[PDB]
């Protein structure tokens, strides 16, 4: 019964800010990788990071890299993303979801949360 | 257990009393292969086996002949000549917790 | 890949007895009529039991069957070589429409 | 074909030597009652000849 | 001397709308119920649909049901299936054959017909 | 990057196929992973690895790698599968790579 909640799609003004949360529950969540991708109005999906279990390694695509941060918190169950230097280029639908498995990597799975809304 | 590692107790040498099972209104599931379930005690055999193991409610029409799926293949595989029965229960009381 | 469980096979020596079993729910055995046919590949299925134990014309008496609890079976006795085939049990599902079970090959 | 000759196929029990039973009434095979009619595992007990 | 004949047994693309024929003779047409039976290749008999003699009630078979369509014509002695939306799961040996008795119906009995091969 | 046809169609008994293309080091040398989006929720995963399903995910959806391209092969086409699907794949010299998606309607 996996499920994964997303919160903060609210409106924000160009070169600002905005941090995202995802809480999630129904699996292991300390020993997980998890992802966030975006889906831009018109456009298909576009992966933005990943940080894995144990923070050994985070990715971000180029056009979020140096600009976005991608943090967990291990203790509360819960996925944050940081998006700085905001643009209009940014507006997506933002999803929060799972790798396949424990330890490993590679690409957001099987288990997706609804996602929520970002408007820049 | 869990089902990745199943516990298998052997049964010898002693009076097997099915009616203790087949009577009982806990169980939901009671799927008898190639013997009938209300017969049990008219029949003598050498060997019971009994695999013991706790799946999801969805998994548990993996647990036949002729079955397949990540329960059927990777955990817990049964022979399509299986002879016996598959007997389960709901244990959300008892294999569950908050969190 | 069916409702109506039977083994892949079966086997013995002419001139003896085998069974083939057949198991399923109450919505298929339980509260219903159970029918055996018997394939002999090269040509079409034919009926051999009906009504759980009836035979009809044209089959003669080393075959017979029955039905009790939730299961049902098949006996055949005197093999012959000529009864290599494929038997198969099937009957009304209370849910579903019509089930047949996987098939069982008899050989000699 | 003619077809106008029956022969009973379905009985409750067999003939007693020289019995008659001339009756239409219809057989259940199955445990389900037919209410005296005709359907889900019953049939008139009388066959035609081709 | 009961007899069934089945006819359209040929390679047909999925996209089509193949339609088989029964002949019947040896019996009474109008006061039997029929069924059709396949055999798909490397498995044993699948059930496909009944049509009782008054046309009073039909079943299928949940994986063509509501795809194909069973009809029959009491004064041609012939029963017709109609199957559309073709899948190569489809591929099997067609039988035709009848019930025990008049009136009533449950299974295919005693007298089934050679068949013909369907190719999808 | 990776490159798929923006649409696909049939009539209900039509197989029908979904490609994908990119680089060495987008199909060639890693594994080729396919989603399935049904519009008014999230995407979900369909294909991994190449040709493993997860669960929930029946055997009416297949696939395979070869080369430096892959491919989804979709057997059925009901009023339940009309999804946008996508290809993705990890880059040795991108991050996670995402092809533009194909819309599958039937």
């Amino acid at each position: 019964q996996v499920q994964l909640v997303e919160s903060g799609g609210v409106v924000v003004q160009p070169g600002g800010s905005l941090r995202l949360s995802c809480a999630a529950s129904g699996f292991t969540f300390h020993d997980h990788t998890m992802h966030w991708v975006r889906q831009a109005p018109g456009k298909g999906l576009e992966w933005v990071s990943l940080i894995t279990w144990n923070g050994g390694t985070i990715h971000y695509s180029d056009s979020v890299k140096g600009r976005f941060t991608i943090s967990r918190d291990n203790s509360k169950n819960s996925l944050y993303l940081q998006m700085n230097s905001l643009r209009t280029e940014d507006t997506a639908l933002y999803y929060c979801a799972k790798d396949l498995g424990r330890g490993g990597w590679y690409l957001p799975s099987d288990a997706w949360g609804q996602g929520t809304l970002v408007t820049v | 257990a869990s089902v990745y590692a199943w516990n298998r107790k052997r049964i010898s040498n002693c009076v097997a009393d099915y009616s203790v099972l087949y009577n009982s209104a806990s169980f939901s599931t009671f799927k008898c292969y190639g013997v009938s379930p209300t017969k049990l005690n008219d029949l003598c055999f050498t060997n019971v086996y009994a695999d013991s193991f706790v799946i999801r409610g969805d998994e548990v029409r993996q647990i036949a002949p002729g079955q397949t799926g990540k329960i059927a293949d990777y955990n817990y595989k049964l022979p399509d000549d299986f002879t016996g029965c598959v007997i389960a229960w709901n244990s959300n009381n008892l294999d569950s917790k908050v969190g | 890949q069916s409702v109506l469980t039977q083994p892949p096979s079966a086997s013995g020596t002419p001139g003896q007895r085998v069974t083939i079993s057949c198991s399923g729910s109450s919505a298929n055995i339980g509260s219903n009529t159970v029918n055996w046919y018997q394939h002999l590949p090269g040509t079409a299925p034919k009926l051999l039991i009906y009504s759980n134990n009836q035979r009809p014309s044209g089959v003669p008496d080393r075959f017979s069957g029955s039905k009790s609890g939730t299961s049902a079976s098949l006996a055949i006795s005197g093999l012959q070589s000529e009864d290599e085939a494929d038997y198969y049990c099937a009957a009304w599902d209370d849910s579903l429409k019509g089930v047949f079970g996987g098939g069982t090959k008899l050989t000699v | 074909g003619n077809y106008n000759y029956l022969y009973r196929l379905f009985r409750k029990s067999n003939l007693k030597p020289f019995e008659r039973d001339i009756s239409t009434e219809i057989y259940q095979a199955g445990s389900t009652p037919c209410n005296g009619v005709e359907g889900f595992n019953c049939y008139f007990p009388l066959q035609s000849y081709g």
